[PDB]
């Protein structure tokens, strides 16, 4: 049983009779040694995503990378619910959010130009004086004409079987 | 045995008869929509081969399959995130709800989070979180806004709500106290505010009766919330078959590609791994295209959930059976996962009484018509009501208009109307 | 970036055109790519096999080619039907759906041809300039009370009046846009007024 992992020692119990172990979809998770009788846990090896956050090249070139679902401990840096972000500094203010990150964080390039990280703001606070006996009624307006774009077809293509694969 | 299609009924239709209810009730229903899915992500070479290079080397002879299923499972994520998106985020500014608490004598506190907990959430929104209940290259991302996002977006809208009624969809949010609110609703439907003026309190009294029953309903029963368990436990058999269909052979010799590469020589065993990198290849598009229609399927449910939102929450709609069955009044959201939850405060008459009616009445040769209102009967005298209220009003010369002889008119009674 | 949905739509199309005509430079497992040379150089039996292989691959790639763009046309049907329900309902009358052709009181539309796409000018009613005012329920004159038919009681601190729901306009109180239903002690806010005869 050949693989890479990260044996650890588990708190399992093995039978006499059983040497090899396996888990619910099918994958070994913990073994027997042949020479001691210890029971050592198949973790499987430090792995993940790279995402890079990066602004407009017109801007800046200073970029920031995002490792999915690390402890900051396997790969100026801070610990989100979505991983590691080792470039950007989580600043203590709420801005609008401008690059998505997740679990609600967000990037934007703010001025000492660098990258940076927040939770982003749902929108401005706001508190109507509520009564039983007021009333709010306009006393003016505005039009204000707006656009809306919606696909209506595409480009009619077709592509001959026998032309394609045999020509 | 065969299924009934419901109870036998034969409306006593006439010529001379209609039936006009002198009563109503407030039913607050719950319609159950899906708006976005866990964001899966499939490592396609981790899952195909596995830290493999030969193996990877010998996937990459087949073209761009992988780029396509990365990019397919990225725009599925986009369009997951901005399905909520275009869902919740509809209000520009965050709405507060002021401290006191005079609704008139609506009871909100059920549906307003409460600061007594760390996520901001309202009882409803709690019993409907209880109810709903790394690997070989599956791995979920997060998604954009958070559930304590998405509790403070519905407490900002039902606040905007109560506080405005439909004025801050349009253009800003417009102060106005929940009896008049309550009034307009009334009067966009055909009855007047009198009848909330003076029933007032009848009209709360139903309607926290109905916030009970809700709440009673949502803490016993716990097959309340159907689509939104389905498709979760859709995402969870695809994702199953999609972890099993690596136990699979394809008709190579092992479904373990490290055993096959130590036990035979790559000359040898390429065979068997061209057998297993087809079909995990197979396996993983018949998952992306299955996976694609879900995403679309849940689109056309988030539109559906956006289009209700705009046209219950930020206003009243006189689309039939489309804010709930009966007449609407207003709508309140609440979220839930992965998907969104309205309560669809509907009219609904009761006690019909059925009465004897005419087209109109001739008075001195002249047909005269009602301008809004229906000419009803008790037996001896004529009046003239509303529509969906029994309200007998004296027939004046100011709730009907003249129009011609009653020589052409079908069914016209005679009788004396009064002038002021 | 104002045209942004067609603009991504033709990018869309012209990146699968793209690599269904780049799909041809695989081999999926055989010699190579090109057939003339492996029809040149390997044997019949041989290269009956690899035309095989080329063939299922070249299928395999096609049929995921008709099946993506056979999504792409249900979206884009969606996109269709829901830009000729928007015109007949906005274009061709005035629609009262909130949010539906844009954000405010809907008045008209304007359609705009656009490349594979509509563009639609909504005209909309946004109110603006509100200013604080005190409401009350009904009015009671002579111990009946007074339920405007189309209207809200607003008062400027000493007087009350009747205006529009969404354009403040100052009007006497009459019995023509009043009607009476009831008493005073009916409604709970009810506040002592006089109301005019002419
Ligand atoms: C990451 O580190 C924190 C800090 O000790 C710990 O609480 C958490 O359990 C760690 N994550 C995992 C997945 O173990
Ligand atoms: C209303 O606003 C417009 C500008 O949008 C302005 O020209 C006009 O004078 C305003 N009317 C009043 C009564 O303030
Ligand atoms: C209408 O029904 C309610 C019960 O839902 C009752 O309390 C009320 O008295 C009824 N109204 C009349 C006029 O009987
Ligand atoms: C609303 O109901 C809760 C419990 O049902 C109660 O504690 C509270 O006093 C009620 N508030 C009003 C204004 O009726
Ligand atoms: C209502 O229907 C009942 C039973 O059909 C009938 O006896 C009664 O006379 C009807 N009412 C009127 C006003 O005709
Ligand atoms: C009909 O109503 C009028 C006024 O409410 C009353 O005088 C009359 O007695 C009623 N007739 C019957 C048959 O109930
Ligand atoms: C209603 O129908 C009955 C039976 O067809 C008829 O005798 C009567 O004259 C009709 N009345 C009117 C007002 O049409
Ligand atoms: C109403 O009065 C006219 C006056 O001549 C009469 O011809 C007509 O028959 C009357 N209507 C009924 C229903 O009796
Ligand atoms: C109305 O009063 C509130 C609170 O007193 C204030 O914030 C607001 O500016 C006033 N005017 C309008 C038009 O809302
Ligand atoms: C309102 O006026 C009526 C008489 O028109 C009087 O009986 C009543 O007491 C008045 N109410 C108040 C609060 O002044
Ligand atoms: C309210 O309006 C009336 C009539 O326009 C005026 O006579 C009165 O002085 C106004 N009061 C205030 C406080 O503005
Ligand atoms: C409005 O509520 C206040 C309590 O804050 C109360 O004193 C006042 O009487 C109420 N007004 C009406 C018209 O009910």
């Amino acid at each position: 049983l050949t693989g890479t992992g990260v044996l650890t020692e588990s708190n399992k119990k093995f039978l006499p009779f059983q040497q090899f172990g396996r888990d619910i979809a099918d994958t070994t998770d913990a073994v027997r040694d042949p020479q001691t009788l210890e029971i050592l846990d198949i973790t499987p090896c430090s792995f993940g995503g790279v995402s890079v956050i990066t602004p407009g090249t017109n801007t800046s070139n200073q970029v920031a990378v995002l490792y999915q679902g690390v402890n900051c401990t396997e790969v100026n840096v801070f610990q989100t619910r979505a991983g590691c972000l080792i470039g950007a500094e989580h600043v203590n203010n709420s801005y609008e959010c401008d690059i998505p990150i997740g679990a609600g964080i967000c990037a934007s390039y703010q001025t000492s130009q660098s990258i940076i990280a927040y939770t982003m703001s749902l929108g401005a606070e706001n508190s109507v004086a509520y009564s039983n006996n007021s009333i709010a009624i306009p006393t003016n307006f505005t039009i204000s004409v707006t656009t809306e774009i919606l696909p209506v077809s595409m480009t009619k293509t077709s592509v001959d079987c026998t032309m394609y694969i045999c020509g | 045995y065969t299924m009934s299609l419901g109870a036998e009924n034969s409306v006593a239709y006439s010529n001379n008869s209609i039936a006009i209810p002198t009563n109503f009730t407030i039913s607050v229903t719950t319609e159950i929509l899906p708006v976005s899915m866990t964001k899966t992500s499939v490592d396609c070479t981790m899952y195909i081969c596995g830290d493999s290079t030969e193996c990877s080397n010998l996937l990459l002879q087949y073209g761009s399959f992988c780029t396509q299923l990365n990019r397919a499972l990225t725009g599925i994520a986009v369009e997951q995130d901005k399905n909520t998106q275009e869902v919740f985020a509809q209000v520009k500014q965050i709405y507060k709800t002021p401290p006191i608490k005079d609704f008139g004598g609506f009871n909100f506190s059920q549906i307003l989070p409460d600061p007594s907990k760390p996520s901001k959430r309202s009882f409803i929104e709690d019993l409907l979180f209880n109810k709903v209940t790394k690997f070989n290259g599956l791995t979920v991302l997060p998604p954009l806004l958070t559930d304590e996002m998405i509790a403070q977006y519905t407490s900002a809208l039902l606040a905007g709500t109560i506080t405005s009624g439909w004025t801050f969809g349009a253009g800003a949010a417009l102060q106005i106290p929940f009896a008049m609110q309550m009034a307009y609703r009334f009067n966009g439907i055909g009855v007047t505010q009198n009848v909330l003026y003076e029933n007032q309190k009848l009209i709360a009294n139903q309607f926290n009766s109905a916030i009970g029953k809700i709440q009673d309903s949502l803490s016993s029963t716990a097959s309340a919330l159907g689509k939104l368990q389905d498709v979760v436990n859709q995402n969870a058999q695809a994702l199953n078959t999609l972890v099993k269909q690596l136990s699979s052979n394809f008709g190579a010799i092992s479904s373990v590609l490290n055993d096959i590469l130590s036990r035979l020589d790559p000359p040898e065993a390429e065979v068997q791994i061209d057998r297993l990198i087809t079909g995990r290849l197979q396996s993983l598009q018949t998952y992306v295209t299955q996976q694609l229609i879900r995403a679309a399927e849940i689109r056309a449910s988030a539109n559906l959930a956006a289009t209700k939102m705009s046209e219950c929450v930020l206003g009243q709609s006189k689309r039939v059976d489309f804010c709930g069955k009966g007449y609407h009044l207003m709508s309140f959201p609440q979220s839930a996962p992965h998907g969104v939850v309205f309560l669809h405060v509907t009219y609904v008459p009761a006690q019909e009484k059925n009465f004897t009616t005419a087209p109109a009445i001739c008075h001195d040769g002249k047909a005269h018509f009602p301008r809004e209102g229906v000419f009803v009967s008790n037996g001896t005298h004529w009046f003239v009501t509303q529509r969906n209220f029994y309200e007998p009003q004296i027939i004046t010369t100011d709730n009907t208009f003249v129009s011609g002889n009653c020589d052409v008119v079908i069914g016209i009674v005679n009788n004396t109307v009064y002038d002021p």
